[PDB]
């Protein structure tokens, strides 16, 4: 029902910008940030393989790990390629964790990262035009 | 360590923003 | 904004997870499952679906009819996987016509229209089926 | 027509159906 409507929601926003169309703003923004990562990751895929290889994840440490890569990436200020560094790194952390079989720290990975993005990079995000001039710029 | 793969992602991330 | 934020989030881990084989729930394994089912019904079958879908022809006032009676002889006589994903790939190509129409309104009443069908005419049956984990098994 | 897209649809989905 909810459950039902948000497939249906899904396949239709996927269809759609498949041919140029969207779906909805949200659907546009999650199709430019999913593809912003891509870009990314491609970009720079030596380094990008290079410095996730060097990841030390475990689960007591996880979170300070987490930490001490975000304050690192913004210590000077936020720009857009910074966020997408953000994005992709709590990916690359998530497939690391994973990778090492410790799955019960992907959903705190996404908490982190969403309270991040609430407290640290919205204030930005709104004083820089929002996530629709992202979706322009990408 | 951690701190200084959060500096070499802020080099990639400056130098993506550059298209931004 | 805090809603908004936190599923941006979960969608774009959600995507990643899924580019090196994994998933971050069962609804986004699902998802996943059922855009690349439909991608393949598509591509396997390019030319007749480029052929059934050029005949299609909306008006705000036909559009309903036309979704009906196509659904309805989809499931004539019952249902299958198949003919889900088939469901899926019709739906979404009706809201792409619709757009190509200048009809983009169409699209919200479309998607409607199949959340409906899929809970009173193929909810029942998917349940019997073992439910949708039965399908990302079986794609 | 609507009808007749229907059943030739079902020529498809029986026709992907039968992997699954």
């Amino acid at each position: 029902s909810q459950s039902n409507r948000e497939l249906v929601v899904d396949f239709l926003s996927y269809k759609l910008s498949q041919k140029g169309y969207s779906w909805s703003q949200m659907a546009a923004v999650k199709q430019a940030l999913r593809e912003a990562g891509d870009e990314f990751e491609l970009r720079y895929r030596r380094a990008f393989s290079d410095l996730t290889s060097q990841l030390h994840i475990t689960p007591g440490t996880a979170y300070q790990s987490f930490e001490q890569v975000v304050n690192e990436l913004f210590r000077d200020g936020v720009n857009w390629g910074r966020i997408v560094a953000f994005f992709s790194f709590g990916g690359a952390l998530c497939v690391e964790s994973v990778d090492k079989e410790m799955q019960v720290l992907v959903s705190r990975i996404a908490a982190w990262m969403a309270t991040y993005l609430n407290d640290h990079l919205e204030p930005w995000i709104q004083e820089n035009g929002g996530w629709d001039t992202f979706v322009e710029l990408y | 360590w951690a701190r200084e793969i959060g500096a070499x992602a802020r080099r990639m991330a400056d130098d993506l923003n550059a298209q931004y």
